[PDB]
């Protein structure tokens, strides 16, 4: 229901933003609870040590997963947007729920009246227990608009000071009703906001300040405006204002039931899931975290170097466009001509300006001198990583028409290439860990008119064959068609990269992709 | 990165006289109008249209996969 | 400077402001103007913006507010200082020292004044209907 991309911040993964809150050892051994702004669903997690908190010792790792998130919205809403005083009364949607708790929560302890909306009868009886200060006149239906009726009855006409809103559609429109005069409005849902409906401005006669309140900057921008809601949370903890929420514990292989769980709409409190087990020693000072069987994709050092052999050509910059978001942040293209297209330079300013340290080579594989400068040049930039060979020189015919010009012409980028490419790197690269070449299903099957193609392609096979036996990396991909840089139909770029993440885990030597016709 | 499409647009404007003005002929036989994007100012102008608010939302992939 | 000036009466300070600003925009807008005009003033807003709004009819005629500028940061804040008179006094001495400590701190200057004599009221009345008096 929700885009990648609506998330603040440019992540470029289409997945991994799930998760938001952690509690866990951090390096030392101390024990925290952060707040990162995504990939919080994971075995480690990086993040910056303003958004970390202490956990103190009353305290339990699987209570602190509930508190961060949730008090920090609550803080910001109202003491620092809405600017609560002692005594007001407010208006808090959702009771049941962590960001109605977390609000309640701070409301009484400034001995503020509160209204509170809950869907079921069950969740009144557990807020009720959780907060004796409530009565049976605080209470009212989040499934309608008849809060609006009880909300007004029970203050006498006037109505609320603060009301902190999650709800949308006509549910919105009637708790706008509800404020007093010098009200403050505090919108913490997204959906009116996202669709962009209508607020009649007539509410405004009533001194009213109403408040877009999204947290999502803090984590991304505006460093300095967080360290007081950090303090705010810090003060919250030792006074005994915040304490943890109910948790309902999943463990780490059953997540997609604790995702169901959560989709039914059950639950009352914060769900969380156990990655790992704690231990009883308040400072382990462990080593690693215990290992566990993950799906395997590719990444890449930031200090490592790559080069992409024929990189300008299309299918070329579709790779290294793929490989800088897996990592990596040095690379070398090499091309007889150099940038000599608008989309080649509009495509290597854009990685420039992101960081990357590209940089494009003239340097022509097919001479061994050639090859021993484009390793020095990726060695001067950093330690080679890999050598991706993408180069070629189609010289179409029937054998009739072929001659060995055409022959060898064909095969000096990609054999005779592939070759130099191999000695130099066994010569003079230990760190490297990835040798991809690419072929062509002309190889495999055989195609009528590219004979001096086949032959060509065929002999990088076995080199890569013989670097695998070795036990140096390597690897021959055969491909059919590329789509959008035999009697098979083109195949997409976003499929090719996929099936191409795939197959650089595997372990066979020569591997092959294409899609039939119909 | 993706496909967004429009969802919504601020003000548009459309005047088809300075439309015939601006138009400009190239060697060839082609007729062209020129272009500019303003993202600062949220407007793109070409000969006598003028988009003002455009706010473009991504829509997810189809995932038809018809490529397997 | 001269690049702090722009026009009122057309809504051409909407591409002022955007451009000197570097389409950031501004932190903060004090809107005494009509409802193109505000709904133009609107787009003006930085991120953690605050839009102050001092007129009356826009409100009175209940006329509508896109909320998708909530989306970014924002504060909408519906400014009628006629409250304090009423009720909120507390409230009001707040105000009462800001002000007396701009008096006291050369903060606060007096506006220029063109004096009617008080037969005159009825002309006084129409020189300022007039609306070409500064001051
Ligand atoms: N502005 C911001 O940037 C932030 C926004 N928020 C908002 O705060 C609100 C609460 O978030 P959170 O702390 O996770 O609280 P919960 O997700 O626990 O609260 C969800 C509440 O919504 C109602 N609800 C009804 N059906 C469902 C369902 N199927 N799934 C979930 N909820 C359901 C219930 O209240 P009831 O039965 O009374 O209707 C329930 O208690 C959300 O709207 C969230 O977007 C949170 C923090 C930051
Ligand atoms: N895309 C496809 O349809 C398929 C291609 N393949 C293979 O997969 C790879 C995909 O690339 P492809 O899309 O064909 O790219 P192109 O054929 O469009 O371009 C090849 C690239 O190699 C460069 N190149 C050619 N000769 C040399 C040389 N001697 N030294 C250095 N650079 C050289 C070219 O630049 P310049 O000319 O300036 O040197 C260009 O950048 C290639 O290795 C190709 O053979 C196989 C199956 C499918």
């Amino acid at each position: 229901k929700l885009s990648p991309d609506a998330i603040p911040g440019k992540w470029t993964s289409q997945d991994s933003l799930l998760g938001m809150e952690f509690s866990g050892r951090d390096a030392s051994g101390k024990r925290v609870m952060g707040l990162v702004p995504a990939k919080g669903l994971a075995t480690s997690v990086l993040l910056s040590p303003d958004f970390l908190w202490d956990v103190p010792s009353n305290w339990t790792l699987e209570e602190a997963a509930s508190v961060p998130v949730v008090y920090s919205t609550a803080y910001y809403a109202l003491v620092v947007r809405g600017r609560v005083r002692p005594g007001e009364t407010l208006l808090i949607h959702s009771g049941s729920g962590g960001v109605g708790q977390a609000a309640i929560a701070i409301a009484l302890s400034l001995g503020c009246r509160v209204f509170t909306t809950v869907g079921s009868a069950e969740k009144r009886a557990y807020l009720q227990a959780r907060f004796p200060q409530l009565d049976s006149t605080s209470f009212a239906n989040s499934r309608d608009t008849s809060f609006e009726q009880h909300v007004l009855w029970h203050t006498g006409g006037k109505g609320v000071d603060l009301v902190l809103n999650s709800l949308a559609e006509e549910k919105l429109q009637a708790s706008v009703r509800c404020l007093a005069t010098h009200g403050r409005f505090l919108e913490i849902g997204k959906f009116d906001l996202s669709q962009n409906h209508p607020l009649g401005m007539a509410i405004f006669l009533k001194n009213v300040t109403f408040h877009g309140v999204l947290l999502d900057a803090f984590f991304n921008e505006s460093s300095a405006d967080w360290r007081e809601v950090w303090a705010l949370v810090q003060a919250g903890i030792r006074d005994g204002v915040v304490r943890p929420l109910k948790c309902t514990v999943f463990h780490g292989a059953q997540v997609e039931d604790a995702f169901r769980y959560m989709a039914q709409g059950k639950h009352i409190g914060k769900v969380v899931v156990q990655v790992l087990a704690e231990e009883p020693e308040a400072v382990l000072k462990g080593a690693k975290p215990k290992l566990m069987s993950a799906i395997s994709k590719t990444f890449c050092p930031a200090h490592k170097s790559y080069i992409i052999a024929g990189g300008l050509g299309g299918f070329g910059l579709e790779l290294a466009q793929w490989l800088i978001q897996r990592g990596v942040q040095k690379l070398v293209l090499t091309s007889r001509s150099g940038i000599r297209t608008g989309y080649q330079a509009k495509q290597v300013r854009r990685w420039r300006r992101q960081g990357v340290q590209v940089q494009v080579s003239t340097s022509n594989i097919s001479s061994l001198e050639g090859a021993r400068g484009l390793i020095a040049e990726a060695a001067q930039l950093g330690p080679v990583g890999g050598v991706f060979n993408l180069a070629v020189v189609l010289r179409d015919g029937l054998l009739e028409n072929q001659t060995p010009e055409f022959f060898q012409d064909v095969c000096k980028p990609k054999y005779s290439g592939t070759l130099n490419l191999d000695r130099v790197t066994r010569e003079a690269c230990p760190e490297l860990d990835y040798f991809v070449v690419f072929s062509s299903v002309s190889c495999g099957r055989g195609n009528a008119g590219q004979s001096n193609y086949g032959f060509a392609n065929s002999a990088m096979e076995r080199i890569c064959e013989k670097r695998r036996h070795e036990g140096l990396p390597g690897l021959a991909v055969q491909w059919g068609a590329i789509g959008d840089v035999s009697g098979t139909l083109p195949q997409r770029m976003a499929s090719c990269l996929e099936v191409l993440d795939l197959f650089l885990n595997q372990p066979h030597m020569v591997l092959s992709s294409f899609v039939l016709a119909e | 990165h993706g496909l967004y499409l429009p969802t919504r647009v601020t003000a548009i404007h459309i005047d088809p006289a300075t439309h015939r003005q601006k138009l400009y002929t190239l060697q060839d036989k082609a007729q062209v109008a020129d272009v500019v994007v303003s993202r600062w100012l949220r407007v793109t102008v070409a000969g006598g249209v003028h988009i003002s608010g455009l706010h473009t939302e991504s829509a997810p992939r189809r995932q038809q996969e018809q490529q397997v």
